[PDB]
RNA sequence: AAACUUUCAGCAACGGAUCUCUUGGCUCUCGCAUCGAUGAAGAACGCAGCGAAAUGCGAUACGUAAUGUGAAUUGCAGAAUUCCGUGAAUCAUCGAAUCUUUGAACGCACAUUGCGCCUUUGGGUUCUACCAAAGGCAUGCCUGUUUGAGUGUCAUU
RNA sequence: CGAAACCACAGCCUGGGGAACGGGCCAGGCAAAAUCAGCGGGGAAAGAAGACCCUGUUGAGCUUGACUCUAGUUUGACAUU
RNA sequence: GAGAAGCUCAGACGAGUAGGCAGGCGUGGAGGUUUGUGACGAAGCCUUGGGCGUGAGCCUGGGUCGAACAGCCUCUAGUGCAGAUCUUGGUGGAAGUAGCAAAUAUUCAAAUGAGAACUUUGAAGACUGAAGUGGGGAAAGGUUCCAUGUGAACAGCAGUU
RNA sequence: GUAGAGAUUCUGACGUGCAAAUCGAUCUUCAAAUUUGGGUAUAGGGGCGAAAGACUAAUCGAACCAUCUAGUAGCUGGUUCC
RNA sequence: UUUCAAUGGCCCGUCUUGAAACACGGACCAAGGAGUCUAGCAUCUAUGCGAGUGUUUGGGUGAUGAAAACCCAUCCGCGAAAUGAAAGUGAAUGCAGGUGGGAACGCCCUUGUGGCGUGCACCAUCGACCGACCCGGAAUGGAAGGGUUUGAGU
RNA sequence: UUGACCUCAAAUCAGGUAGGACUACGCGCUGAACUUAAGCAUAUCAAUAAGCGCAGGAAAAGAAAAUAACCAUGAUUCCCUCAGUAACGGCGAGUGAAGCGGGAAAAGCUCAAAUUUGAAAUCUGGCAACAUUUCUUUUGUUGUCCGAGUUGUAAUUUCAAGAAGCUGCUUUGAGUGUAGACGAUCGGUCUAAGUUCCUUGGAACAGGACGUCAGAGAGGGUGAGAACCCCGUCUUUGGUCGAUUGGAUAUGCCAUAUAAAGCGCUUUCGAAGAGUCGAGUUGUUUGGGAAUGCAGCUCUAAAUGGGUGGUAAAUUUCAUCUAAAGCUAAAUAUUGGCGAGAGACCGAUAGCGAACAAGUAGAGUGAUCGAAAGAUGAAAAGAACUUUGAAAAGAGAGUUAAAUAGUACGUGAAAUUGCUGAAAGGGAAGCAUUGGAAAUCAGUCUUACCUGGGUGAGAUCAGUAGUGCGAGACUAUGCAC
C-alpha cells in the first residue's frame, strides 16, 4: 500500500507517465538485473542498460543467447543485441527487440562516469 | 392542478436557482484546513494561549438574560480596577472593549475577578531575556501553552 | 453529474412543418457534415441527455447515531457466534477460541513475519491463505477505474495500542487492524453480512465493556448509551414450544398428514 | 424439364453492430496567485540535411549561454575529429542572452511592405542633394526644468 | 455509363356488409412460366402536419373618438435671476 | 425432517380497454461470498442440433474467436423499443430503368501505343464570319502559365490526352 | 429599326430542367425622366420606394447572426420486459 | 424442421362511439431514443429512541495514510398547551366523570347464539374543565353566578 | 526699464505614469422580454440575460450617527438558527428580511478641526560620496544646493478621549558563529525478496512443486493474471543553500541608554467634517407598511446640537449613538489560470464540439456556423523468388501461434448480395390447428443393490477373556480356525 499523497496509483496517470516518459527518463525505465557474480562484485542490483554492454537473453524464444548491446533504442522501449536477428523474406537478417527487464547484464561497459554511478548508488568498485 | 391532501404548496422556485445552488461536498475538506490553520497558529504563538481571555458577560433581552456568555473584551473601569492599563492589556493577551460599560457592581466585580484570576496565573517574559523587570518572571522554565478555558471558564 | 453545457453549444432551431421532415431543432449552415443534423434531443446523437445527472443529487445517508450504535454492538456480537464466521467465510475451523483473544504483546510487534507466525500458531493463516487464493480481476469496467483486483476478507485484528502492531500486520493480504474505540461497520458487517473474525488483544477486549456498557449500566466512553434489550428473553423457542409448561397444557397433538 | 421467384443453410460479399480495450472526457477535492509601453493576449511571415499540419523557435530562428544527466537520435541517413568524456540527446532543468512584421501599438498612413522629420557616423566631387547604418519623433496626466505671455498686481528708477 | 421520386404489405373483376364507393373480409366470376413497346381507367397515385372553415382564454400587419401609456408639443409654477 | 418462508387435506372460481396492486425475467456499475469459470480458450458472434420455463428468459452441442468473465445475498441506476413525417449510420425494391437528343459535321491515311470514334501529323469537308468561336484588358481567381513525365481518382462515353 | 436596355403573346419548350426563373419565336424601347463600371452615403420599426407592401445578398405585411431559450402550449405525435 | 392437404386467420401502431378502411405514421436493418433529480407536502410501511427526539453549524482523536469511521459541548428545530384580531388569560366536582355497544380475562350454569362481574381500543352520547363571545352584575382587578353559542382545546 | 508675485502657455525639456488582455470568483452602472398569474395591464420572471465602467489574490465590508428596552449587548465577514416568520402583494399568482442565540475567525486604528511662534522643527528633486542587494538588475544613508511649503509641511491629541498646568513615581535596540530546527531541496540513496524446476504456450507474467521479502501484497511496465524481472511502493538519515537574534545562557558580545512613556491629586478646559443633515416633491427600489435605500429638483439647519428608537402629527420624557473625512489581517467566494490527488461517472452514435495533425476540414460578404474520423501483429516477420498479365493484379510459393490477422488489416451482427444445396410455386405472401411425407434427434437400457449357482484362495465370523462402577455404541490385543 503507497500512503504519500504524491504518489498517484492512477492507472491513467501511470500509463501516460510511462509511454510519454522523455528520454532521459526512459534511460532507467530500461533497467537490467546485474548477475550473480556482478552482483556480489558491486553490491548492485541493476542498472539502466547501455551500448556495447554485455547481457544473455533470459525470457522468450532467444533466451539463452549472448552479445553486445548494439543500440538502445528508448523511443520502443527495445534492445538490440548482436547476432540476434530474423530473415525477412529477401534474405536480409532484421534485428530483434528485447526488454530491458529480460535480460541480466554479465559485464559491463564501465567508465568514468559509469563507475561514479556505481559509487554513487552505494556500491564498490 | 391541486387535488391532493396536505399543505397548499410553497415552494421559492421561480427564479434560475439551480444557477445558485451552493453544495457541502468541501465540509471534510475546510474542517482539515481549520483544523490545521488552528495547529499552524498554536506553534507560531507558543506558549502563549491560542484563545485570548474574554469577560462574562449577561446576554441581551428576557430570553437570554439568565444565562452568562463570553463577551468582547474587559471594560476601561474593569482594567482600572484590576490594576491594569489599557495599552498594556493588548500587549499581554487581555481584550479591551471600549464600547461595553458596567451599570451594575455585579458585572464589574464579575470580570474584575477574571482578570485578577489570569495576572495571577500569567508568566510575563522579560523583554530582555535573563534580565527580569517589573511586571515580569523569573521562573519561566515551566512555561507551556495551556487553554484559558482549563483556568478561567464562564460559570 | 455530465457537463451543465453538454449539448447546449449549438445554434440549432426546429425549422417547423411543410420540409418533410421531424420537428426537431436541426443545425443551420452548410459545408459539413454536421450542417442541417438534428440536436439538443434526448433521441438525438450528440443532444443532451434526458434529465441530465447532477451534483446536488443526495449521495450521504444519514443513520440516528443509536442505531448505528446498535448495528456494532450487533456486529460486535456476532463476531462472537463460531456458526456466523462459517456462514460468512471465515476459516475458523481451527482457532481455540471465539472470541479469540491475544496477548498484549502483539501490540508491539515489529515484522510481518512475527504478525505470520502469530496467526499461524492460533491458527488463523488459513483465512489469509483464503485470501490470496481468491484473488482476481474484477469483472466489468471497474478495472478501468483503480478498482482492478477484488478479494476475500480476512481477519480484523482490534488493539488498544499501537506499539507496532499496525504496520506489522498491514502487508497481509485480507487483514484489516483498528483501534477499539473507532469499531466501523464497514468492517464489522463487510458486505452488510455478519459474522467478522476477530482477533483481539488483550487490553482491546479488556476495554469493550468501557466501550459499549451494559443494559444497565452506561458505557464509560460513550455517554448517556446503554446496549439494547431485546423483545424475546430466551430466542431458543423450540426448547420453549417443546417445554413441560407449554406441551402439558395443549391439546392433542393432530395428524401432521392426513389420508384422501 | 429448365429459367424465374420465394424461404432456409453453408460458403463468399457488402456493411461496421457486438465484445474486450482506452496517454480521452466528465465530476469532486486539495494547493497556489504570476499578464502588459522593460510592448501583453492575439495576428502575420519565417526557421530543420531531407518538414506540409502540430510542438518548438526568431535572421543567434525545432535554437545561443548556463546548470544537471551521461550515449544517444532514429524514417533514412550523416556524423566515431569520441564514448573512462566541459560530451550524444527534438534529454532534463534553467537565474544570461537573442527575440523578424505586427498588435493597446506610439512620426503620419495602410485594399499602399505608401509618405515624412531629427541626431550622429560612413559611401559616392558634394558643410545644404543622394545612398547606407545606428539611435530617435504618439496621446492624456503628475513632479520638476527651461523659455515665455498677460491694458492680472506691484517695488525701484 | 447510370440516377430519382415513391415504397405497411401488396396488386384480376361483380355483389354484399362495413368509418355509408375494398386489393385483402363474406359469396360468386375465375386462375398457368418468363417478357417487350405503349397507355393514361384505377391505385380515393405523388407533393406539402388544408393556404377555405371552425376551435385556441395562440399570434402578427393594419385602423380607430377601444383600454392603458408614450416621444414630442403646449401652458403655468419654481430655480437660473 | 421435509428452506414452519416448510409439510398436508379440501372446496369454489378464471372476459377485460383506461387504471390500480403483487410476484417474477433481463441490463451497467458497488459491497460480500463461491480452494467460482478462463489461453488446455473468457467475452462476443453464427447455427440447416439438444434441454427447461405459461411467459419475460435460461442452460447446452457444433462452428467462429482471442482476454477476460459468472453464480448466490445485498447496494445502485443514464436499466429493456416497432412505431415518435423519431436521431445517426448503413443498405434496399423502383433498375441496368429515366436517361446521357440545344449551339449545322464529320471523313481518309499515317504515327504512337497492350489498347485509338476522341492523342499527334498530313489530306479532305465544314463552321465562327471583324457587334467573331479573332486579338487585349478592368473586376474576380491564384499558378490554372511552360517543359518533362503519369494516367489510380476526376474529365456523367473514352483516354496513349 | 441594329447594338444596348426590356419582357407582351404563344397561356410554345422545359417543368426530378441547361437553369431554385432558363430556352425559342413573337413582342416593347432604342439619343433620353437613356443604359452602365467604379467610388461614396442611407441599416431593421430602420433604410429606400415615378407606390407593387415593392426592394433591403435565392430571405421581407419588419433582413440576417448569437443569446435570453430546453421560451409557453387547455393542442398533435410518441412513451421500451413477463 | 420443411412442405402438402383440410379448416380457420384483413395491417400493425393511434385518436375514436366506431379502423381492414378510400383516416394519419410506418421501404429496410443496426446502434441511440422518453416519468428523472431536487425543495416541499400527504398517506402507508420499516427501524431507533420515546415526553422526548435530532452526533455531521462546529469541535476532537489527526500525524501518521484519513472526504469514511468513531467521539464531544452549547444552542437550536420539532414535540410536551390552548385560545383570541389583540391587550391578555390559560386546562381534575368525581376512580381524570356518567351512559350504550365492546377485546381479553375470571366465575356460574348445564350443553345453547349461554347467564354474571370487571371492562382495553374505537364509535355514538350526557356532563365537567381552558380560551373567545354574549350576559345579568352585587380609578383600577374581574372574583363567584350564567348562556341557546364558539375553538385546529383539556 | 528691470525685477518680484499671480495666472496662463510651450518644449522630442529631466524623470515618471495610464491605456490592452484575463472576468470563475469581486465592486458598480445600465437594463429587457420570453415566462407565471390558466386571459391581462400592477405584479412575476428580475433589482435576472444582454450592454458599459473598474479591481485583487481574494474582493467588498469593517472599529457604530449599531442593537436593544435586558441582570443588557458591543467593528466587519461567513455558517446554523431566527424563518417561509414580521412584512409586501389585482392581500391574486406570488414574494419575504432583521435584533437576540450557537459557531468560524478575531485587531485594531488614521485624519480635519489647537500658536512650534525662543526659531518649517516637514518634504521632493539635482549633484557628490558612502552603503545595500533574490539582483552590477535591488534598496537606502549622509552632505550640499535648488525647489515645495506659512493660502500651512512636521510634532502632541481623535472624544475610547485628550491638551495645558499642580503634585509623586520606574527606566532600553543591533552585527558574528554554534546546538536545537526549517523553506528550496539533493552527489539522492542504506533503503527487500526467484527470474530455479515440471506442464501448456509463439511468448510464462498461466497451473503445479519448491523457496523468499514484507514498515514494501499501491499502481504501472515487461511477448497472457508478476510483492520477489523493471520502474516504483514502504521505511529512515546524512551533504548544501537561504530566511537565520524566529526561538536558547540565543551565549561570545555590539553599545544600544541619558531622556522618552506608566500611573497620581487638583483645576480650568475640552477645537469634533454644510448645499451637508433635515423637509417637500418626483422617479426608482425594498419585506419596510401615511417613503427601506438610492437619485433629480425646491427649500435648507443646529449646538446638549444632531441621528436612530420600523403608523402620519404636536408636545413632554427616556434610551442609545456621534453623520456629512480615512485605513485595516483572519474566518468567506472562486464553472478563469496553474499544480496535485481522487471517483459505486462515460467508454468512440457515449464522454468536452474535439481519445485521432479539432475550434481542424468545410460553409457564409459578414456576424457567425462547424463536423467526420480510435484497435494488423509479441515483433513488419508488411509476402523473397517463379510464373501468367500492357498493367492493376492473379496463381504458385513465403512469414506468422493465426493471413478464418495482408495494412480495403482485432472480433466481424443485421439490412442487403453472389454461388451452391434443399424445397415449393395457376392473380400476393406470411400465420394457426391436425396429420402425411421426407430429413433429422434422444433413449445405452438388462447399469447399481440383494440372493442363488460353479470353482478358487485367503491376515477368518456370531458368543465371549482382558484393557470408564450399573446399561448401550465404537476401535484395538488374542481366542473362536
Ligand atoms: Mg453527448
Ligand atoms: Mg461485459
Ligand atoms: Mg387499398
Ligand atoms: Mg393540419
Ligand atoms: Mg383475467
Ligand atoms: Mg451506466
Ligand atoms: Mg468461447
Ligand atoms: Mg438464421
Ligand atoms: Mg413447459
Ligand atoms: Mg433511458
Ligand atoms: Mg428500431
Ligand atoms: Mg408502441
Ligand atoms: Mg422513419
Ligand atoms: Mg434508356
Ligand atoms: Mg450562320
Ligand atoms: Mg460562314
Ligand atoms: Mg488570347
Ligand atoms: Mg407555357
Ligand atoms: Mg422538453
Ligand atoms: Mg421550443
Ligand atoms: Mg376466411
Ligand atoms: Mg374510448
Ligand atoms: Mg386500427
Ligand atoms: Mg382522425
Ligand atoms: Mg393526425
Ligand atoms: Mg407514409
Ligand atoms: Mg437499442
Ligand atoms: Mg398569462
Ligand atoms: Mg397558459
Ligand atoms: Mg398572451
Ligand atoms: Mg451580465
Ligand atoms: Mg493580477
Ligand atoms: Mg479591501
Ligand atoms: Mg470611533
Ligand atoms: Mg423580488
Ligand atoms: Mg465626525
Ligand atoms: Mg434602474
Ligand atoms: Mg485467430
Amino acid at each position: 500500500m503507497k500512503f504519500s499523497r504524491d504518489v498517484t496509483s492512477s492507472r491513467r496517470k501511470q500509463r501516460k507517465a510511462h509511454f510519454g516518459a522523455p528520454s532521459s527518463v526512459r534511460r532507467v525505465l530500461m533497467s537490467a538485473p546485474l548477475s550473480k557474480e556482478l552482483r556480489e562484485q558491486y553490491k548492485i542490483r541493476s542498472l539502466p542498460v547501455r551500448r556495447d554492454d554485455q547481457i544473455t537473453v533470459i525470457r522468450g524464444s532467444n533466451k539463452g543467447r549472448e552479445g553486445k548491446i548494439t543500440s538502445v533504442y528508448r523511443k520502443k522501449f527495445l534492445l538490440l543485441i548482436e547476432r540476434v536477428t530474423r530473415e525477412k523474406a529477401n534474405g536480409a537478417s532484421a534485428p530483434v527487440g528485447i526488454d530491458a527487464s529480460k535480460v541480466v547484464i554479465t559485464k559491463l561497459h564501465l567508465d568514468k562516469d559509469r563507475k561514479d554511478l556505481i559509487v554513487r548508488k552505494g556500491g564498490k568498485v | 392542478a391541486i387535488h391532493v391532501k396536505g399543505q397548499l404548496p410553497n415552494a421559492h422556485f421561480h427564479k434560475d436557482w439551480q444557477r445558485y445552488v451552493k453544495t457541502w461536498f468541501n465540509q471534510p475538506g475546510r474542517k482539515l484546513r481549520r483544523r490545521q490553520a488552528r495547529q499552524t497558529k498554536a506553534a507560531k504563538i507558543a506558549p502563549r494561549p491560542v484563545e485570548a481571555i474574554r469577560p462574562a458577560v449577561k446576554p441581551p433581552t428576557i430570553r437570554y438574560n439568565m444565562k452568562v456568555r463570553a463577551g468582547r473584551g474587559f471594560t476601561l473601569e474593569e482594567l482600572k480596577a484590576a490594576g491594569v492599563s489599557r495599552r498594556v492589556a493588548s500587549t499581554i493577551g487581555i481584550p479591551v472593549d471600549h464600547r461595553r460599560r458596567n451599570r451594575s457592581e455585579e458585572s464589574l466585580q464579575r470580570n474584575v475577578e477574571r482578570i485578577k484570576v489570569y495576572l495571577a496565573h500569567l508568566i510575563v517574559f522579560p523583554r530582555k531575556a535573563g534580565q527580569p523587570k517589573k511586571g515580569d518572571a523569573t521562573d519561566v522554565s515551566g512555561a507551556e501553552q495551556t487553554d484559558v478555558a482549563a483556568v478561567l471558564p464562564i460559570t | 453529474a455530465v457537463s451543465e453545457k453538454a449539448g447546449h453549444q449549438t445554434s440549432a432551431e426546429s425549422w417547423g412543418t411543410g420540409r418533410a421532415l421531424a420537428r426537431i431543432p436541426r443545425v443551420g449552415g452548410g459545408g459539413t457534415h454536421r450542417s442541417g443534423q438534428a440536436a439538443f434531443g434526448n433521441m438525438c446523437r450528440s443532444g443532451r441527455m434526458f434529465a441530465p445527472t447532477k451534483t446536488w443529487r443526495k449521495w450521504h445517508v444519514k443513520v440516528n447515531q443509536n442505531e448505528k450504535r446498535y448495528a456494532i454492538s450487533s456486529a460486535v456480537a456476532a463476531s462472537g457466534v463460531p456458526s456466523l464466521l462459517l456462514a460468512r467465510g471465515h476459516r475458523i475451523e481451527e482457532i481455540p477460541e471465539v472470541p479469540l483473544v491475544v496477548d498484549d504483546a502483539v501490540q508491539s510487534f515489529q515484522k510481518t513475519k512475527e504478525a505470520v507466525a502469530l496467526l499461524k500458531e492460533i491458527k488463523a493463516y488459513r483465512d489469509v491463505v483464503k485470501v490470496a487464493n481468491s484473488r482476481k480481476l474484477r469483472a466489468g469496467k471497474g478495472k478501468l477505474r483503480n478498482r482492478r483486483h477484488v478479494q476475500r476478507r480476512g481477519p480484523l485484528v482490534v488493539f488498544n495500542e499501537d506499539a507496532g502492531i499496525v504496520k506489522a500486520f498491514r502487508n497481509i493480504p485480507g487483514v484489516e487492524i483498528v483501534n477499539v474505540r473507532r469499531l466501523n461497520l464497514l468492517q464489522l458487517a463487510p458486505g452488510g453480512h455478519l459474522g467478522r473474525f476477530v482477533i483481539w488483544t488483550k487490553s482491546a477486549f479488556g476495554l469493550l465493556d468501557s466501550v459499549f456498557g451494559s443494559t444497565t449500566e452506561a458505557a464509560q466512553l460513550k455517554k448517556n448509551y446503554f446496549l439494547p434489550e431485546n423483545i424475546i428473553s430466551n430466542a431458543d423457542v423450540t426448547r420453549l414450544i417443546n417445554s413441560d409448561e407449554i406441551q402439558s397444557i395443549v391439546k392433542a397433538a393432530g395428524p401432521s398428514r392426513v389420508k384422501r
